RNA sequence: AUCGCUUCUUCGGCUUAGCUAAGAUCAAAGUGUAGUAUC
C-alpha cells in the first residue's frame, strides 16, 4: 500500500506516506528497506528545498553528498550538479560567491575522481572561468586547480596558458605564488 | 539503569558551552577565527589529496620525459 | 463465557517478565525474540522491557534488531515514558553507526523532536548538535541551536541561547553574533534579557560601537529600576563616565528618573 | 494597592520559598502514620470483664 | 481502604528511595505505569446552543 | 430576511433573495427550484429579463448577473461610488429593466442612478461556457 | 573583511621570521598591534556643533 | 491644561527644546498652535520658553 | 446543474447625479420613454 | 438600521448585542455634530461601515433641512421663532465644523 | 463568532443608568492620539 | 494492581430602554424637622 501510494502521489502527498513508510520499514526493512526509504525520503526532501530556494547552496551540498554516497548513476549526478551550478549569486560581490564556488570545485572533483572523464572536467573548468566576473574579483583556487589538472594530463602548454591568462586578467598574489611554485617544481 | 546516559555524551556542551564567564578583549583571530567556507574546504580535503598525489606522480614523469630527450 | 480472571490473565507483566528471563536463560535468540515481540503486541512491555530486549539483542550483537526494538518501543508509549527509550536509542545508534549512517541518524532526531515536549527537548537538541558538529556540516549544527531555543521554552531557553552565542562566536566571530543577541533580548525573560543586554553591551564597547552600546543600555533601562537593580545602573554609569559626555550623561539621568517613576507610584 | 500587592507577593513567595522540606516532611509524616498501622484498641466491655 | 493505602505507601517510599538516591523519580514511575496507564490516560484525556 | 422578489416575465416562475441564498420557485404551487448561491451579501433588488437573465444587487455595492435556467453566475460588478463617499456608500437598492430588457437601471446609496448596457464587440467567442453538470 | 585580511597577513609573516639570532631589528609586529589596539579603545561621543 | 492623562509632565528633552525654539522662531507667539506639535501644552511651552 | 445559456456581459454607461439623498426606487414607464426614481431626499425625479 | 444589523450577522450569534450597535450609532451622530472623530477601536468594521453610512445619511438630511429652514427664515415673515433657535444652533455647528 | 465581538458603547454625553465608567475606558474611546500634526515648511520661509 | 461522597479553587459563557437648540438653565442662606448621643 505504501509503495503503491508513492508512485501516483509522488511529489506532494508522499510527505505523509514517507513518514509512515519509513516507520514501517524501521522494523522490517532493516538492511535494505531502511536505507532505501530514508535516502529516497531525503532525496525528495532536498528537492523540496530546491523548489523553495535554488539559492540554498547548503541544501545542494547536502543533496550531492547523499547521491555520491548512493553511488548514483553518473548522468543523474551530472544533472543535479548542473542544476545546482546554474544558481549564480545575484549580488556579484565575492563575499556571496565563497560558498557557491565549491559547487563548481566539487563538480570537477567528481568528474575527475569518480566519473574519470578528464575531457569533461576541462569543460567544467572552462565553464567555471567563463562565469566568474574576473574584472571584479577572482578565485585563485579555480585558476590553480585548473592549472594543476592539465599537469595531471601532462599538458604543460595548457597549464602555462591557464596561469598566464590568470595573471593577465587578474594579477593576484595567490596566482604568482602558485605559478612560481609550479615552475620551481618543474 | 543509566537514565542519565544522554547527559554523558553531551558533557562537553553542558560543561564548556552551556555558559560563558566573560569577554574583555579582541584580536585578529577572534574577529574571524574560521573562514565562512571552512567546512566546505574540510569535506574536499580527503579528495583533494588524491589529486595532489597524482600531481606529484605526474610532474615526476614530466621531468623524466624532458631529460629522456 | 469470557470469565474475567482467565480472560484477563494473559495481561501478565510480572509473568511475561519472568517468561522472558527464562528465554534469555534457555531459549536461544530466535525464540526469545518471539516472546518479546508478542509482549509488545499485547502492549504488556514496560519501557524497561524494551530496553532489556534491546540489550539482549545488543549483547547477542544483533545490533540492527536492537534499534528496531527501540523503534517499536517508541511506537508503543508516548511522552514522558518514551524519553528513556529515545535517550538509549539515540546514543546507542550514535556510537557505532553514527559516523557512516549519519544520513539515517538525522532522521531519528527529526522523528524525536517533532513529538518532543519542551522540557525533555533540551538534552536531545544538544546531542543532535553534537552529531552534526563533529560528523555533519557546520551550518546545520548552528540551525539546530536556532531550533533549540524555540523548542526548549522559557525557563531554560537561556541555556540554548548562551550555547548558540558561544558557538557562532567560536567559528564566525563576534561580528556575526550580533543578530542572536538581539533575538535573545527580545525573547528570553526579563531577568536574563537584562543580563543579555549587559553581555551585548560588553561586545559593542570592546569593538568600540559605543553609540550602539547606549541604545543597548537604554533599551534595557526601561525594564529595570534603580531601587533594586543597582548593578545595572552602576555599570551603565561607569560606561557613561568613561565613554560618555555631559549631553548623554544627562540623558542617562533622564531615563533613570523616568523609569523609577514608573515603579515608585507611592 | 502597591503596599498590599508588595506584601501579598512577598507572602506568596515566602510560602513558595522552601516548598520542599515541608512537603517532603508532610509526605514523610503521612507515610509513617499509615505504616504504623494498628494502634492498641483498649476495649471497654466492662460487663464481659465482670 | 487497606489495599488503597498499600498502593499509596508503596509508591511514596519508592519516591523516598529514589529521593534517597537523588533522582528524577517521576521518570522512574513513568517506566512501569506507562504501558497500562497510558491506555487509562487516553481514557482520562463560542459553540453554545 | 427576504428583501426582494421577481416574477420571471415569461415563465410561471419567480425568484426571491435573502443573504442566505436566492431561491427559485414554480408557481402557482410555490414549489422549490434550485438556488442561486454565493452572492452572500445583504441583497435587496432583483430584476428579471425577457431573455432569461436575473440580476441581484447588494447593499455592499456588489452586483451579480445570473442565468435563470441554470443559476450560473457570469458577472460580478462592484460599483464604485461617485466622488466624496467611497467606502460605505457604494451600496445598491433598486433595479429595473427597461421594457425591451436591454438596459438595466440601478439606484445607489451614493445618491446616483447608474444604467447598464450589454457589451457586443467580440463577446461570444472570447467568453464561452462549457457544460460542468 | 579588509581588516582581518591585513592582520592575518602581517601576523603570519611575524611567526615565520621571528625567533632568530638577529631579531630585535623587527618592531614586534603582532604585539605592537596589540599595544596600538588597547591604546585606541578609549573614545567618546563628541557633543554638537549647534546646541 | 493640568489634569488630563497624557499631559506629559516630565522633563524637557533635547528635541522638544529644539522644536520649541525652532517653532518660536518660525511662528512668533502662536503658542496655542505650537502647543499641539510639541504636545507639552500651552503653559508648559511658555514657562519653558521664558 | 445543466447547460448555462450564454448571455452577453453587462457594461456601465451612466452616472446620473442629482438626488441629494439615497435613491431607492426605479420604475420604467410602459412607454419605455422615461423612468421615475425616488430618493431619501423626499423628491421623485423623472428621467428620460 | 436594526434590520441591516440582523441581516449583516449570520446565524447563532449574541444578537441582543445588536441593541448595543444602536448606541454606537447615536454616539457616531453626536460625535459628528461635535466634529470629534468617532473611531471605536475594536469594532466589527462591517458594522462600522454600516453605521458610517447612516450617520452620513442623517448628516445630509440634517444639513439640507438646516438650509431649507434658513431660506424659509430669510423669506420668513411667520412665527418661526422656535425654528429660528433650532436653525441658529445648526448653523452655528455647521460654521464651526 | 469573534468577528462580531461588538465593544460596548461608552458615551461622552448620555448615561441614563448613572454608572461610573470613568477614567481609562472613557478616554480610550476619545481617539485623540491618532491624528498627528505636521506643518508646511513654507512657514519657515515666511518668517525668515 | 481501578475506586466512592462531600468541601474548596478555577476557566468560558453569563441587558446602559429614543429624539432636539450638549433639549434649555446656574443663588445662597436661614429657618424647621429629624436623627444620634448623653445624663
Ligand atoms: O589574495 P591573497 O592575499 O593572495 O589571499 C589568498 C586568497 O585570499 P583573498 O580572498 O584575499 O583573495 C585566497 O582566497 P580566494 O581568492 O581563494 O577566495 C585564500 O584562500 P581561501 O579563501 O580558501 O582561504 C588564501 O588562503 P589559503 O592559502 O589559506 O587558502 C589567501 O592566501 P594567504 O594565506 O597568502 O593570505
Amino acid at each position: 500500500i505504501f509503495k503503491y501510494g508513492l508512485d501516483n502521489l509522488p511529489s506532494n502527498r508522499t510527505e505523509e506516506i514517507f513518514k509512515h513508510y519509513t516507520q514501517h520499514e524501521k522494523k522490517f526493512g532493516e538492511r535494505v528497506g531502511i536505507e532505501d526509504v530514508i535516502i529516497s525520503k531525503r532525496k525528495t526532501q532536498y528537492e523540496k528545498m530546491v523548489e523553495e530556494n535554488g539559492y540554498n547552496y547548503d541544501a545542494w551540498f547536502d543533496y550531492l553528498r547523499l547521491l555520491e554516497n548512493e553511488e548514483t548513476d553518473r548522468e543523474e549526478v551530472e544533472d543535479v550538479y548542473e542544476r545546482a551550478i546554474a544558481n549564480i549569486p545575484p549580488h556579484s560581490e565575492k563575499r556571496y560567491w565563497r560558498r557557491y564556488i565549491y559547487l563548481w570545485i566539487n563538480y570537477a572533483l567528481y568528474e575527475e575522481l569518480v566519473a574519470k572523464d578528464f575531457d569533461r572536467a576541462r569543460q567544467v573548468y572552462k565553464a567555471c572561468i567563463d562565469i566568474i566576473p574576473h574584472k571584479t574579483f577572482t578565485f585563485a583556487k579555480v585558476w590553480i586547480m585548473f592549472a594543476h589538472f592539465e599537469i595531471r594530463q601532462l599538458d604543460l602548454n595548457a597549464a602555462r596558458k591557464i596561469m598566464g591568462v590568470a595573471i593577465g586578467k587578474c594579477p593576484k598574489d595567490k596566482l604568482f605564488r602558485a605559478y612560481i611554485d609550479l615552475e620551481l617544481q618543474l | 539503569m543509566d537514565l542519565d546516559i544522554v547527559q554523558r555524551e553531551i558533557t562537553e556542551h553542558l560543561k564548556d558551552v552551556l555558559h560563558e564567564k566573560a569577554i574583555d578583549s579582541v584580536d585578529l583571530a577572534m574577529l574571524a577565527p574560521k573562514k565562512i567556507d571552512w567546512d566546505l574546504k574540510r569535506d574536499i580535503e580527503s579528495k583533494l589529496q588524491k589529486l595532489e598525489r597524482r600531481t606529484q606522480k605526474a610532474v615526476a614523469t614530466i621531468i623524466r620525459q624532458r631529460l629522456a630527450e | 463465557n469470557m470469565q474475567s480472571v482467565q480472560a484477563r490473565v494473559h495481561r501478565s507483566p510480572i509473568l511475561w517478565a519472568m517468561y522472558a528471563d527464562y528465554e534469555e536463560c534457555c531459549g536461544t535468540v530466535e525464540s526469545c525474540r518471539k516472546v518479546y515481540d508478542k509482549m509488545i503486541e499485547l502492549r504488556v512491555a514496560s519501557p524497561q522491557m524494551i530496553m532489556n530486549y534491546a540489550m539482549f539483542l545488543e549483547e547477542n550483537e544483533y545490533f540492527e534488531l536492537a534499534f528496531q526494538a527501540y523503534e517499536k518501543g517508541i511506537a508503543l508509549f508516548k511522552w514522558p515514558g518514551v524519553f528513556d527509550i529515545w535517550n538509549t536509542y539515540l546514543v546507542k545508534f550514535i556510537k557505532r553507526y553514527g559516523g557512516k549512517k549519519l544520513e539515517r541518524a538525522r532522521d531519528l532526531f527529526e522523528q524525536c523532536l517533532e513529538n518532543c515536549p519542551p522540557t525533555h527537548a533540551k538534552y536531545i537538541f544538544l546531542l543532535y548538535a553534537k552529531l552534526e558538529e563533529e560528523h555533519g556540516l557546520a551550518r546545520h549544527a548552528l540551525s539546530i541551536y536556532n531550533r533549540a531555543c524555540s523548542g526548549v521554552d522559557r525557563a531554560d531557553m537561556h541555556s540554548m541561547y548562551n550555547i548558540y552565542i558561544k558557538k557562532v562566536q567560536e567559528m564566525y566571530g563576534i561580528a556575526q553574533c550580533r543578530p542572536i543577541f538581539e533575538r535573545a533580548i527580545s525573547e528570553l525573560p526579563e531577568d536574563k534579557s537584562r543580563a543579555m543586554s549587559l553581555r551585548y553591551a560588553q561586545l559593542e564597547t570592546t569593538v568600540g560601537e559605543i553609540d550602539r552600546a547606549r541604545a543597548i543600555y537604554a533599551h534595557a533601562a526601561e525594564i529595570s529600576d534603580p531601587k533594586v537593580h543597582v548593578k545595572f545602573w552602576d555599570t551603565w554609569k561607569n560606561f557613561e563616565v568613561a565613554h560618555g559626555n555631559e549631553a548623554t550623561v544627562r540623558d542617562m539621568l533622564r531615563v533613570r528618573r523616568s523609569v523609577e517613576a514608573s515603579y515608585n507610584v507611592n | 494597592a502597591s503596599v498590599d500587592e508588595e506584601a501579598k507577593l512577598k507572602r506568596y513567595l515566602e510560602k513558595q520559598a522552601r516548598k520542599e522540606q515541608e512537603l517532603k516532611e508532610k509526605r514523610k509524616a503521612k507515610l509513617e502514620k499509615l505504616t504504623a498501622g494498628p494502634a492498641k484498641h483498649m476495649f471497654e466491655d466492662q460487663d464481659y470483664l465482670s | 481502604k487497606k489495599e488503597r493505602d498499600q498502593w499509596q505507601v508503596k509508591e511514596l517510599q519508592d519516591r523516598k528511595a529514589a529521593e534517597d538516591k537523588g533522582l528524577d523519580y517521576e521518570r522512574v514511575r513513568s517506566l512501569e505505569m506507562s504501558a497500562d496507564v497510558t491506555e487509562k490516560l487516553e481514557q482520562k484525556r463560542f459553540t453554545s446552543y | 430576511s427576504v428583501r426582494a422578489l421577481t416574477i420571471h416575465p415569461r415563465l410561471n416562475m419567480f425568484a426571491s433573495a435573502s443573504p442566505d441564498n436566492i431561491k427559485q420557485w414554480k408557481l402557482p404551487k410555490g414549489e422549490f427550484m434550485q438556488n442561486l448561491s454565493g452572492h452572500n451579501a445583504i441583497i435587496n433588488t432583483l430584476s428579471s429579463n425577457d431573455d432569461g437573465v436575473v440580476v441581484s444587487g447588494a447593499d455592499n455595492g456588489s452586483l451579480c448577473f445570473w442565468d435563470w435556467r441554470s443559476g450560473f453566475c457570469f458577472q460580478k460588478i462592484q460599483t464604485k461610488p461617485q466622488p466624496g463617499s467611497i467606502e460605505s456608500e457604494a451600496g445598491i437598492y433598486a433595479s429595473c429593466f427597461d421594457k425591451t430588457g436591454l438596459r438595466l437601471i440601478t439606484a445607489e446609496a451614493d445618491k446616483t442612478i447608474k444604467m447598464y448596457k450589454e457589451d457586443d464587440e467580440a463577446t461570444e467567442e472570447s467568453h464561452p461556457i462549457v457544460w460542468r453538470p | 573583511e579588509q581588516i582581518v585580511k591585513i592582520g592575518h597577513a602581517s601576523d603570519s609573516v611575524r611567526q615565520y621570521i621571528d625567533g632568530t639570532a638577529t631579531s630585535g631589528l623587527l618592531t614586534d609586529y603582532t604585539e605592537s598591534a596589540r599595544a596600538n589596539a588597547v591604546a585606541a579603545r578609549t573614545m567618546r561621543t563628541p557633543m554638537l556643533k549647534d546646541t | 491644561e493640568w489634569l488630563d492623562p497624557g499631559i506629559k509632565k516630565t522633563e524637557w528633552s533635547r528635541e522638544e527644546d529644539e522644536k520649541l525654539l525652532h517653532l518660536a522662531k518660525l511662528m512668533p507667539t502662536q503658542w496655542r498652535t505650537i502647543a499641539p506639535i510639541v504636545g507639552r501644552t500651552s503653559a508648559q511651552c511658555l514657562e519653558r520658553y521664558e | 446543474m445543466m447547460k448555462p445559456k450564454w448571455h452577453a456581459p453587462w457594461k456601465l454607461y451612466r452616472v446620473a447625479s442629482g438626488h441629494t439623498g439615497w435613491v431607492r426606487a426605479v420604475d420604467v414607464e410602459p412607454g419605455n420613454q422615461w423612468f421615475a426614481s425616488g430618493g431619501a431626499d423626499r423628491i421623485i425625479k423623472i428621467w428620460d | 438600521v436594526m434590520h441591516d444589523i440582523l441581516d449583516m450577522m449570520p446565524d447563532g450569534i449574541k444578537q441582543n448585542k445588536a441593541r448595543v450597535i444602536l448606541q454606537h450609532l447615536s454616539e457616531a451622530w453626536r460625535c459628528w455634530k461635535a466634529n470629534i472623530p468617532w473611531k471605536v477601536p475594536g469594532l466589527p468594521t462591517p458594522v462600522e461601515n454600516m453605521i458610517l453610512r447612516y450617520v452620513k445619511a442623517k448628516a445630509d438630511w440634517w444639513t439640507n433641512s438646516a438650509h431649507y429652514n434658513r431660506e424659509r427664515v430669510r423669506r420668513g415673515a411667520t412665527v418661526d421663532k422656535t425654528v429660528c433657535k433650532k436653525n441658529l444652533g445648526r448653523l452655528t455647528r455647521l460654521y464651526l465644523k | 463568532q469573534n468577528d462580531w465581538k461588538i465593544p460596548p458603547c461608552i458615551s461622552n454625553w448620555k448615561n441614563p443608568k448613572g454608572f461610573t465608567v470613568g477614567l481609562d475606558k472613557r478616554l480610550a474611546a476619545d481617539g485623540r492620539g491618532l491624528q498627528q500634526t505636521h506643518i508646511n515648511e513654507n512657514f519657515a520661509k515666511l518668517a525668515d
